[PDB]
């Protein structure tokens, strides 16, 4: 009868979510997913009216609606902020039991995203600033790995260096920003780096400073 | 005239069969996007398209003017092809399903298309689809220039590239990205719209390439030398992949010239400046015979209102129980008749924006500061009114929550109580049933000022919004004489906001104030006011004192955030700018005279959010920017001009003495410290618009929290009725404040009023005192020095004691 059918209905509508909730969750992609859950809202709305006045129809249909307010979330978490430190850390907090390799959108879905909202807005805020300070320091590095002294010739004589305040302006940059880096509690992670950055720099600077004075009253002495 | 020719050859060369009604159709339609396009104001306008029809039946009678001319003109080759002339309504349609498409891509900031839109859009399309299609936009700050060009370039299939300026930005960093766009339009044909600001094209150094560029159709001598041989030799690639074999330099040189030209469109965009204007044209004659240029300037009253319906479709709005009161003021004439609740409010907004353009065209004419009013401010006027509808409806909704939740209780310890009962205490026991029987009285009154209070909500948010977010700069008596006109006008439409509305009271709470005041924020009402504008912001605010006393407040409110202090003037601004912008600390700027553009991408707020990671394009560098960054521009100048972009995208924050405020601050001395029953009522009165009855509302739950613990204990004396009569005290009193309110107004008044002219004295000696300077350079007094002799009047007076 028309029960009948609404029930085969809601067997292939859960059919097509069980589908595309196989999808493990580094496979998935927001885009897509959200144009599929578009796609089954439309094949939704194409029930008669008799068939979309049933309570497990009003369900599957709030359900995937919410899967359509949640989508923003789901493209937020599918970051490469979440790292897998706060990954684990969102674990420990919402109690649950998932494995990284085996991890698909299902039982996140299970989980009630839009209860927790305010937990994982947290967990997303704190990794964009813990991957803004890992940016940071990738930035240092490859900037300190890949800078070359100015080199050039005098009178034939030797080969002195010059650009001095560029790079005194570099190091005073680096210095300050990573001392003001001390502060921004996400600083409790990736700190000996950070000592060793910071290091290095007081070291940059002082035989700078006192190779500057060297090289002046060389030359002038030279002359 | 000769661009006229080739656009109609190029209208008319798809199409074969036309009758004169066509060819009169297309003539028209070029005459309007040459002619009319650059002009400024609405009388030249309406004169150019009143003599094109003129021009058309006086020298082609016989003709049906109706298909020939008609008002909606519009040409497009979307519909279709063949450049067929379109029906407005059409290409609406059309152009929502591409920018909806647009949304699904890039810029996921709602547009909303009115008429003036669809027109830009179609012009700027128009001009690219175009070898050397050079454009120039003139038109106010926010108007949509930069979106609506970027939106047709992607349209087009363009890829835009915009350079983004800074300070010391050397000619040498314009060189190098000039032959990187160079390399990436004509090397690998790749078309490019290229977008300039304003900023950038200040120096004058760089327009004269760009002028080059645009006139030879590519600048000379930009690659020289290895770069010249790299160019050379990425040069021969190009021409393989194309199959135009060639050797010989200069040729795959001109090759490369061919390229840029038909694949370079450069899009200007330039704030409305007569001067600035002519000087542009002074130093360059190509910007405006090379570049076609296009006019649109603030909104139209029928854009103003489409956003409004548009930007407030989210909120309720919805009153059943409005009416239509007699002579509607109506600003916008294609108002429903009769209008809904939300027609009202939206119309009511675009008053608003009308009058302040009014207000500030008058200060103009006193001969006064003004500061220039974009639709942005508009938008930023939306979004205020949104977000307080919504946080005040909130907090209704669930004050209204806790009320029923003690009710509920209440109701069960009645049972409770009964049923103890029923098995000198039962004395007690009525007593107890009877106090709680009139205190659940009470919270039926309750209830229905809560229903009052629902009522009021949506004109009492509109007008807090409205000063909150388009008042700022003016003083004291403006801002007043501005919240009287849109009380006024919102009296006019029957929309229901308290008589009495308190912009201080209404915006915070007891907590804020108290903890402002622990800072170095003095309680006059001006420095209150400003306050409430600091705390709420949505463009960056900036701050402008003669005193200082914003910047000492400012870093003790945000000194537990590691604040740090920087001015334009130090080389190190950058650098600092960096560290706030990626550490997450707010970092207060001084001296804003000195605007260093580098800061348009943070106050645009523009950011991507690509690769897991929050990016701004600070100046050539990509940084990451933390949620918890916020920044105020400050500066001690108070008479310094603004330019219109900085104005359009920062919220001002004054705290200038003026004749108005300092009145205001010495009759309120007077009265604190000579009538302090006077002051004493004052403050009651001004306290009555929800502190008391938060206090009220706090105090009844903890009589909630209390009878939470109740289990039959309850009844020890069988009176903890000493609570609750503690409570009904309370409330009758503050029932009697609500109800004798009028009589304490008029009292108020009439003791200002004469201890008025006390005050008028003290802010014109103060401001001889201040104006002294001129008469020679020694007298120089501050207003410290008039307060401590006003103090030295008021207190350790022997003539009083
Ligand atoms: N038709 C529209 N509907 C809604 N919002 C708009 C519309 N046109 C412009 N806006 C908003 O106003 C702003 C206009 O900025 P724009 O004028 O391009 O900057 P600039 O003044 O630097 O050219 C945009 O951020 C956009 O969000």
């Amino acid at each position: 009868q028309d029960l009948k059918g609404v029930w085969s209905e809601l067997s292939k509508v859960w059919e097509q979510i069980d589908q595309m909730k196989e999808q493990p969750w580094v496979s998935v992609q927001p885009r897509k997913l959200r144009q599929n859950l578009d796609a089954l809202l439309n094949q939704l709305k194409s029930f008669p009216a008799r068939l979309r006045q049933y309570a497990s129809y009003e369900f599957v249909q709030r359900l995937l609606k919410g899967y359509m307010k949640i989508n923003m979330l789901v493209i937020e978490l599918k970051s490469e902020a979440l790292k897998d430190r706060h990954w684990k850390q969102l674990m420990k907090r919402l109690h649950v039991n998932w494995v990284v390799s085996e991890l698909t959108l299902g039982q996140i879905w299970d989980v009630d995203l839009q209860k927790n909202e305010a937990i994982v807005k947290d967990v997303l805020l704190v990794a964009q600033g813990e991957m803004a300070l890992e940016e940071f320091l990738k930035q240092i590095r490859e900037v300190w790995n890949t800078y070359e002294l100015d080199l050039v010739n005098y009178q034939n004589k030797c080969r002195l260096i010059r650009g001095w305040d560029d790079l005194f302006n570099k190091v005073k940059e680096h210095i300050n920003s990573v001392s003001a880096m001390k502060l921004s509690p996400y600083y409790k992670v990736f700190e000996e780096d950070a000592l060793s950055w910071e290091d290095k720099l007081n070291r940059i600077m002082a035989l700078f400073d006192v190779w500057i004075d060297v090289q002046r009253r060389w030359v002038y002495l030279e002359g | 005239m000769t661009r006229w020719v080739r656009g109609i050859f190029e209208a008319l060369r798809p199409l074969e069969t036309l009758p004169v009604e066509g060819l009169i159709r297309i003539w028209a339609h070029e005459a309007l996007r040459l002619f009319q396009d650059r002009l400024v104001e609405d009388e030249e306008r309406r004169w150019t398209d009143e003599n094109i029809d003129t021009v058309a039946l006086k020298h082609f009678p016989n003709i049906d003017r109706e298909k020939a001319m008609s008002r909606p003109i519009l040409y497009s080759n979307w519909l279709s092809k063949d450049y067929i002339p379109v029906d407005q309504e059409e290409l609406r349609d059309y152009v929502k399903a591409r920018l909806k498409v647009f949304y699904e891509e890039e810029l996921d900031v709602p547009l909303v298309l009115f008429n003036e839109v669809l027109d830009h859009v179609l012009r700027i399309d128009r001009i690219f689809r175009q070898p050397q299609g050079h454009l120039l936009l003139i038109g106010v700050s926010g108007a949509g220039k930069t979106t609506l060009s970027r939106f047709v370039a992607w349209m087009n299939g363009l890829s835009v590239y915009q350079i983004k300026v800074h300070r010391k930005y050397t000619g040498e960093d314009f060189d190098e990205d000039l032959r990187t766009v160079l390399r990436r339009s004509g090397c690998k044909n790749e078309k490019i719209a290229f977008i300039m600001d304003e900023s950038n094209v200040l120096d004058s150094g760089f327009l004269e390439r760009m002028n080059t560029l645009l006139a030879n159709g590519e600048v000379p001598g930009l690659f020289e030398g290895d770069e010249y041989a790299t160019l050379m030799t990425q040069c021969k690639e190009g021409a393989q992949k194309e199959g135009l074999m060639l050797d010989s330099h200069e040729e795959l040189y001109k090759w490369f010239t061919s390229q840029v030209i038909r694949n370079l469109h450069v899009v200007f965009t330039m704030n409305p400046s007569s001067e600035g204007l002519k000087d542009r044209a002074a130093t360059s004659p190509a910007l405006f015979n090379r570049c076609v240029l296009n006019w649109f300037g603030d909104w139209s009253t029928e854009a103003l209102y489409q956003v409004g319906k548009e930007f407030t479709s989210k909120m309720d709005l919805e009153k059943p129980n409005y009416i239509v009161p007699d002579y509607m003021p109506v600003v916008y004439d294609k108002l429903p008749q009769p209008p809904s609740h939300r027609e009202a409010i939206v119309n009511s907004c675009v008053f608003v924006h009308q009058t302040l353009h009014q207000a500030n065209a008058r200060l103009a004419k006193r001969g006064g500061r003004t500061m220039a009013i974009t639709p942005r401010h508009y938008l930023d006027f939306i979004n205020h009114y949104a977000n307080l509808f919504h946080e005040k409806r909130s907090e209704l909704e669930e004050q209204q929550m806790h009320l029923n939740v003690g009710l509920r209780k209440i109701k069960e310890t009645v049972d409770q109580v009964e049923e103890l009962r029923r098995d000198a205490k039962v004395n007690r026991s009525t007593a107890l049933l009877k106090s709680l029987s009139a205190e659940r009285e009470r919270w039926e009154k309750t209830s229905e000022t809560f229903k009052n209070q629902m009522s009021t909500i949506a004109g009492d948010c509109l007008l807090s919004a409205a000063f909150i977010a388009y008042a700022g700069y003016f003083d004291q008596q403006m801002r007043q004489n501005l919240f009287t006109t849109w009380s006024h006008h919102l009296q006019q439409a029957n929309i229901q906001f308290r008589t009495d509305i308190a912009r201080t009271e209404y915006l915070s709470n007891a907590d804020e104030r108290l903890r402002w005041q622990a800072s170095s924020l003095p309680a006059d009402d001006l420095c209150t006011e400003n306050a409430i504008m600091l705390k709420r912001f949505n463009r960056y605010p900036l701050i402008i004192d003669p005193s200082g006393q914003a910047t000492e407040f400012i870093m003790n409110e945000y000194k537990d955030r590691k604040i740090t202090r920087t001015s334009f003037l130090d080389d190190a601004f950058r650098k600092n700018l960096e560290s706030a912008l990626r550490f997450g600390n707010p970092l207060l700027v001084q001296d804003v005279e000195s605007y260093d553009p580098v800061l348009n991408p943070v106050l645009n707020r523009e950011v991507r959010r690509t690769g897991g990671r929050v990016l701004i394009t600070l100046g050539d560098q990509d940084i990451d920017l933390s949620p918890s960054f916020v920044i105020f521009l400050s500066t001690r100048d108070p008479t310094v001009e603004f330019p219109p972009d900085l104005c359009s995208r920062v919220t001002f924050v004054n705290f200038t003495v003026t004749r108005s405020s300092l009145q205001s601050q010495c009759l309120n001395e007077v009265l604190k410290a000579e009538r302090p029953d006077v002051d004493e009522k004052r403050s009651d009165l001004l306290k009555l618009q929800g502190e008391f009855q938060l206090r009220l509302r706090q105090l009844e739950k903890s009589l909630l929290q209390a009878l939470n613990e109740v289990k039959g204990r309850i009844l020890d004396d069988d009176t903890i009725i000493t609570t609750l009569e503690n409570l009904k005290r309370e409330a009758a009193e503050v029932t009697r404040k609500v109800e004798e309110t009028d009589i304490v107004m008029q009292e108020v008044e009439t003791v200002s009023q004469q201890y008025l002219p006390l005050s008028t004295a003290c802010s014109s000696i103060y401001f001889t005192m201040e104006s002294l300077k001129q008469i020679h350079f020694l007298y120089q007094y501050s207003l410290q020095f008039f307060l401590d002799i006003y103090h030295n009047v008021l207190y350790e007076n022997p003539n009083l004691k």
